């Protein structure tokens, strides 16, 4: 499916098409905003 | 709720409950400040006393 | 220390990789006997040091 975990093709290529996000200034984002890792899934969350 | 009124219940203290004014849980940050950070919500809340 | 809380206020809020790894001040209101300059510098690692 579109989610296959917290490892996916569609959750790791933030495509204009799918669009994912979280609540900023929360724990979820000082997580995403902690890692390298996580920093593109963060540049695609800080928009939306 | 039912849990702070439970713990109210088997310790005697009572309690005033109150919502965060910032609308957001808690984060360490500096607006106008780059020399010194400060906490907001209710984290701030509970190191503001 | 205005330099070194700039560095970290700078690089506080960051999004990139940024790490350093030790912040090491130096007493030189004494005399160098001991060589405790040589012992804190000597301990150092990182490739860039901010002097």
């Amino acid at each position: 499916e579109r989610i296959t975990g917290i490892n996916d093709p569609r959750l790791r290529n933030p495509s204009d098409k799918f669009i994912y996000a979280t609540v900023k200034q929360s724990s979820v984002d000082i997580y995403f905003r902690r890692q390298v890792e996580l920093s593109t899934m963060y540049r695609h969350m800080e928009k939306h | 709720v039912d849990l702070l009124i439970k713990l109210a219940r088997e310790m005697d203290f009572t309690y005033e409950v109150h919502l965060v004014a910032d609308g957001k849980f808690g984060t360490q940050e500096r607006v106008n400040n780059s020399n010194a950070a400060a906490w907001n919500g209710m984290m701030g809340e509970l190191l503001s006393g | 220390q205005d330099f070194e809380n700039k560095v970290r206020s700078t690089i506080e809020n960051s999004f990139v990789g940024w790490e350093l790894e030790e912040v090491i001040h130096l007493d030189m209101s004494l005399d160098d006997i001991d060589s405790k300059i040589q012992n804190q510098l000597c301990k150092l690692q990182s490739p860039v040091i901010l002097l």
